[PDB]
């Protein structure tokens, strides 16, 4: 059959500013089958509280998920989304931008 | 303006680890309101909208029932698609569909929508007229006949036409300060210079509801669409979206081009620019 | 509120 590799978009719910709370969000899309592992890293470590959507999919059929969690941006930190699929060899990290 | 609702089956295999999982999510335009999950440690539909729990325990019992017995429909589907499709037991398969209603303005039935996927791959759609199906292969055909001799069709009309319709509105207006408003994009350019000779200009759009948005660069009037990136629109969060449209520009031409929005909850599209 | 399923593929 046929697997389609996810979309990976990494961004905060507000515009960043460092010492002020905010959300980081790890957007994934576009994939199939619907099995993913994600993580949410700071520093390479990974984050533990994170929260995820219900499972839905989009009229393609192709499947999407938002994993997020609570954060207060700094100017050293550094923040990034680790994703896992069966389309993947090995684990795809992207790091967050804060102008993307 | 008009309206949707729509509910998302997933049925997904998994030999080996136990039955296969059912995951039900329903919206109302670009707003989840409900989710079963077959996997959850108590299975039962769950609001996950503030205006939905107002519905009282006959609904949420009622509808419990449903995806409880909808989740065993589609297991044995996913075990009548391996012999439409010649497959073992011992693979992995998953089962989509995709229903609901679109209403205009007046509440009346805009058109109805009733589609399944095998594998990500179309299978069977009701076509617009409510009335009869595309199948998309062979395998479907066979399901096609079935419900043409049990005269399904019929019973879906009923619904899309009825309940689905009925439902829509009255959830329409219980959530009215949220479904029935419109968030504007908050938009700014932003400027990034690639090189001495080039420059990133971006358009965003922030906070808005709904998601459909149209974020187009012109370059002396001109639309560029094959040289604009565009990012799939995303969810913030807290209910609202995010986008942008970036292009890359020649140093000093800078103030050529201009970013067009267009958003539901605009008055009038806004053109704008970078102010340096 | 949901469809009710009744026939299978």
């Amino acid at each position: 059959m046929i697997q389609r590799t996810p979309k990976i978009q990494v961004y905060s719910r507000h515009p960043a500013e460092n010492g002020k709370s905010n959300f980081l969000n790890c957007y994934v899309s576009g994939f199939h089958p619907s099995d993913i592992e994600v993580d949410l890293l700071k520093n390479g470590e990974r984050i533990e509280k994170v929260e995820h959507s219900d499972l839905s999919f989009s009229k393609d059929w192709s499947f999407y998920l938002l994993y997020y969690t609570e954060f207060t941006p700094t100017e050293k930190d550094e923040y990034a989304c680790r994703v896992n699929h069966v389309t993947l060899s090995q684990p795809k990290i992207v790091k967050w931008d804060r102008d993307m | 303006g008009s309206h949707s609702m729509r509910y998302f089956y997933t049925a997904m295999s998994r030999p080996g680890r136990g039955e296969p999982r059912f995951i039900a999510v329903g919206y109302v335009d670009d707003t989840q309101f409900v989710r079963f999950d077959s996997d959850a440690a108590s299975p039962r539909m769950a609001p996950r909208a503030p205006w939905i729990e107002q519905e009282g325990p006959e609904y949420w019992d009622g509808e419990t029932r449903n995806m409880k017995a909808s989740a065993q429909t589609y297991r044995e589907n996913l075990r009548i698609a391996l012999r439409y499709y010649n497959q073992s037991e011992a693979g992995s398969h998953i089962i989509q569909v995709m229903y609901g209603c679109d209403v205009g303005p007046d509440g009346r039935l805009l058109r109805g929508h009733d589609q399944s996927a095998y594998d990500g791959k179309d299978y069977i759609a009701l076509n617009e007229d409510l009335s009869s199906w595309t199948a998309a292969d062979t395998a479907a055909q066979i399901t096609q006949r079935k419900w043409e001799a049990a005269r399904v069709a019929e019973q879906l009309r009923a619904y899309l036409e009825g309940l689905c319709v009925e439902w829509l509105r009255r959830y329409l207006e219980n959530g009215k300060e949220t479904l029935q408003r419109a968030d504007p994009p908050k938009t700014h350019v932003t400027h990034h210079p690639i090189s001495d000779h080039e420059a990133t200009l971006r358009c965003w759009a922030l906070g808005f509801y709904p998601a459909e948005i149209t974020l187009t660069w012109q370059r002396d009037g001109e639309d560029q669409t094959q040289d604009t990136e565009l990012v799939e629109t995303r969810p913030a969060g807290d209910r609202t979206f995010q986008k942008w449209a970036a292009v890359v520009v020649p140093s000093g031409e800078e103030q050529r081009y201009t970013c067009h929005v267009q958003h539901e909850g605009l008055p009038k599209p806004l053109t704008l620019r970078w102010e340096p | 509120l949901a469809l009710l399923t009744g026939v299978r593929w």
